[PDB]
RNA sequence: UUCUUGCCUUUUACCAGAAC
RNA sequence: AUUUGGUCAAUUUGAAUACAGAGAUCAGCAGUUCCCCUGCAUAAGGAUGAACCGUU
RNA sequence: AUCCUUAUGCACGGGAAAUACGCAUAUCAGUGAGGAUUCGUCCGAGAUUGUGUUUUUGCUGGUUGAA
């Protein structure tokens, strides 16, 4: 609950974020369940590189972002 | 023996088939519980909730789709926007083009009476001017 | 908390392993899920093991199938999840049992040995 | 139908929805309420109405009771339906010789939605006119 | 809206023929032959340049990856076996060699 | 107005007969 | 025996201008889905090879 | 370290189809959807409803005309 209060903003598509990274980290089978995604980051940790594909995905998984940088 | 049970027979014969289903699976589970139970227990509370999920299973199908709003035609604004072509995309479209014999066929030479064919069916057709006029004159394409 | 009568209840390791079988099983086409399928497969012999689910309820729907398999001489074991193993079936309803059943000729025929061995060890 | 098809009250009212329609075309169905022919107009026109609503809009005035526009048909007055498009009259060539308003019914739903489509198409143009794809010449 | 690349149009030696975007297809031919060929080839290179980029990028984490997972190891499979002899070289070094892959 | 003829295809207006 | 089914729209109007009404045609390529092959990765799971002795 | 099986992810390449492919705060679904049958039994995963496009989406090139 704390990790995720401090980096993680716990919406969908943080989480679609989070699940990419784990792909990219190199998963095959869904790469681990979730109960408040704490444990998901927990995992993810040995992997040791969170905060940069989720202000990658939102460029990607809308182009809103994007869209507000050309604006 | 199920098939005349009254919990299908009751219901329209819409739904007999899927009710039958849902009836078949519903009493090998009960029959299943009552194979589980030892002699002098008598639940029978599983089985009522499953009488009680195939009653509103029958409701479901009987019952039909709330109307449809009427879906409304498109506001006619006669775009030609597309322009495309591509080995991929000719393809599809020569399926819907008028292929080049059919395009001959509708053309009809004027003077000459046009080569028709006798379809038992119907003799109205013309074979049109895809024939050319010496091939016509010995014999077919 | 899990049923005590979903017995044995596979160890987390053991669960996750055969869950893995399950799933390379249903690639193969060697798997076969839900009571019914599986209680044929027993009736057949074609089964290798059953998977059952802790979590089913009502858990007696279940509890013909262990009978079966004991009758049969079949390995059998609960899983805690129904989920996880419709997941691994690859059916995102919830099954509660399934059958690993026999092909010789399979690749993962050694991972179902393994599993099946594994089984029988939980037994008793 | 009298439930599902909106009717109009008072002259004003009509002037309003004849204008304030900018992007859909408007239908007013001028008709005396208990008339055969305007009846089955109405009934016509309700099925149309919800095909077509993306494009045209229809409604119905009791022309008994909203006398204001006897200048739209020089006091003949017969069971009738007009078209309007930016405020502007859309005219129809059918075969009937009045060009400005069909003052007949047409039995076919789909036939009256292709008419309304051509209006439609007509106004978007700018064309005041259209020749209408049916021909009638009977029912007049 | 970016425009931060241009897509062109993906010739073969089929499309060749039917390809005029790029210039030269009928008045330079062998030149156009070249240029389609030599596209096709980096095509096809790139794709292959891609795969041993993944070889290597992956061979460098698995050495890194083993020398992380020093994990705490919760109950051990064991199997003791027991021969007569083995006066043979080789059954000796397939023993060690083999352990020696698998931390037995 | 309704039914039957004939213009015919519609408005009249008719063709030529019944019924109210 | 007569007649209705026969009004161009648009613009400028307080009848004149208009005069039928305002992109076409040929061709790429990519995407979408499914399939097949191929190389790589990821998991899993095999199968097998390699001289010779080792470690308190 | 070499070879292979499985699945998936990325891609070279080749092929077919788009009457196809989705989408859903829907309803139901291996606790059985839908099907087979020689009638003994067998297969076992979508079905329903709603709806969006669907003679096509996104991009290019040419001739041309326009004048």
């Amino acid at each position: 609950a704390k990790s995720t209060e401090n980096e993680i903003p716990n919406l969908i598509e943080k989480m679609v974020a989070k699940g990419l990274n784990d792909l990219v980290e190199q998963y095959k089978f869904r790469e681990t369940t979730h109960s408040k995604r704490e444990l998901d980051s927990g995992d993810d940790q040995p992997q040791s590189s969170e905060a940069k594909r989720t202000k990658f995905s939102n460029p990607a998984i809308p182009p809103v972002i994007d869209l507000e940088k050309i604006k | 023996y199920l098939f005349a049970s009254d919990m299908i027979q009751k219901f329209p014969v819409s739904v007999h088939k899927q009710m039958l289903r849902m009836l078949c699976a519903k009493v090998s589970l009960a029959a299943r519980v009552d194979a589980g139970q030892k002699n002098g227990d008598r639940n029978t509370v599983l089985a009522h909730k499953w009488k009680a999920e195939l009653s509103k299973k029958a409701r479901k199908l009987s019952e039909a789709p709330s109307i449809s709003e009427t879906k409304a035609l498109p506001i006619p604004e006669d775009q030609p926007k597309k322009k495309r072509a591509g080995r991929k995309f000719r393809k599809y479209k020569e399926k819907f083009r008028l292929s080049h014999v059919r395009q001959l066929q509708n053309r009809m030479e004027f003077g000459k009476q046009e080569q028709t064919v006798l379809d038992s069916y119907g003799e109205e057709v013309g074979l049109g001017m895809s024939n050319t006029s010496l091939q016509q004159a010995v014999g077919a394409t | 908390a899990p049923n005590p009568k979903a017995f044995p209840l596979a160890d987390a390791a053991l669960t996750q392993q055969i869950l893995d079988v399950v799933q390379q099983a249903a690639n193969l086409r060697q798997l076969k899920k839900g009571a019914n399928e599986a209680t044929k497969t027993l009736n057949r012999g074609i089964s290798e093991f059953i998977i059952m689910a802790a979590d089913c309820e009502p858990i007696e729907i279940l509890l013909h199938l262990p009978l079966l398999c004991e009758d049969k001489n079949v390995p059998y074991v609960f899983v805690p999840s129904r989920v996880a193993l419709g997941r691994a079936c690859g059916v995102s309803r919830p099954v509660i049992a399934a059958s690993i059943t026999t092909n010789d000729a399979s690749a993962i025929k050694t991972q179902i040995y393994a599993v099946k061995d594994k089984i029988e060890t939980l037994l008793i | 139908a009298s439930v599902l098809l909106p009717q109009l009250r008072t002259g004003w009212h009509v002037d309003q929805a004849i204008v304030t329609e900018t992007k859909r075309l408007v239908v007013i169905r001028f008709g005396r309420k208990n008339d055969r022919q305007c009846m089955i107009m109405d009934e016509l026109l309700s099925s149309i109405a919800e095909r077509v609503r993306n494009f045209a809009v229809i409604y119905l005035c009791d022309i008994d009771e909203v006398s204001d526009f006897d200048e739209m048909y020089e006091l003949t007055d017969p069971m009738t339906v007009m078209f309007f498009y930016h405020n502007k009259h859309m005219m129809c060539d059918f075969g009937t010789g009045n060009n400005n308003k069909l003052n007949f019914i047409v039995d076919d739903k789909q036939e009256m939605i292709d008419i309304l489509e051509t209006i439609f198409r007509g106004a978007r143009k700018n064309k005041g006119l259209v020749v209408s794809p049916y021909d009638y010449n009977h029912k007049r | 809206l970016g425009l931060l690349p241009k897509p062109e149009p993906k010739v073969k030696l089929s499309n060749m023929m039917s390809v005029f975007e790029n210039d030269q297809n009928i008045t330079d031919p062998t030149a156009w032959e070249k240029v389609v060929k030599d596209q096709v080839d980096l095509r096809k290179r790139k794709h292959l340049e891609e795969n041993e980029r993944r070889h290597e990028d992956a061979i460098k984490r698995r050495k890194e990856a083993v020398n992380m997972n020093v994990e705490k190891p919760t109950v051990y499979h064991c199997k003791v076996f027991q021969f007569k002899n083995l006066q043979n070289p080789k059954i000796r070094f397939k023993l060690k060699m083999n352990s020696k892959e698998l931390s037995l």
